[PDB]
């Protein structure tokens, strides 16, 4: 330890933890190294055969719709 | 102006109204929310293959009859031209103007 320019026992030691929350975080890491991806595409029609989740009534094997309510 | 596009456009009005007519529902079954893991197949798109030569959606409801690209007026059967020599001649019935 240097004295003749340095000051004797510090007090920059503070603290167990160093986290940061409310700030910046996770930008290639927090503790080690991290980096994600990401998947979407337009809509999902990924498969031949969906789920509607908006619309959940019945299929009729009908021919008229609109037409078909007079 | 030409042929081919009356020709085109006078085949896809009869069968738009024979085949879509009877496959109105089906447009139901494959697109619309009616479905839900329900068919949502190839078996139907078997026969959505028909109304689409012809079909409401390639038929812009226009030169049937007449030699004029667009302004058309699918109630008197003709466009903005044709409409004005018929009103001049008094072939339509009721033809006057608004004064108010």
């Amino acid at each position: 330890m240097k004295k003749d320019i340095h000051p004797k026992y510090e007090e920059i030691t503070a603290s167990c933890s160093c986290g940061n929350v409310m700030k910046i975080r996770s930008t290639v890491g927090h503790d080690l190294n991290l980096d994600v991806c990401s998947k979407c595409h337009p809509f999902f029609t990924g498969k031949q055969r969906d789920v509607a989740t908006g619309g959940r009534v019945d299929r009729f094997n009908k021919r008229f719709n609109i037409p078909g309510s007079k | 102006a030409k042929q081919s596009m009356k020709a085109r456009e006078v085949k896809r009005v009869a069968l738009a109204d024979k085949y879509f007519a009877k496959r109105a529902e089906l447009k139901a079954i494959i697109s619309d929310v009616n479905a839900s893991d329900e068919d949502r197949w190839n078996a139907v798109l078997k026969l959505q293959t028909l109304p689409r030569d012809s079909s409401p959606s390639r038929q812009r409801n226009r030169c049937r009859q007449t030699g004029r690209p667009h302004g058309f007026l699918r109630k008197f059967g003709l466009s903005r031209i044709k409409v004005r020599e018929a009103a001049m001649r008094g072939e339509i019935p009721g033809l006057k103007k608004a004064s108010w």
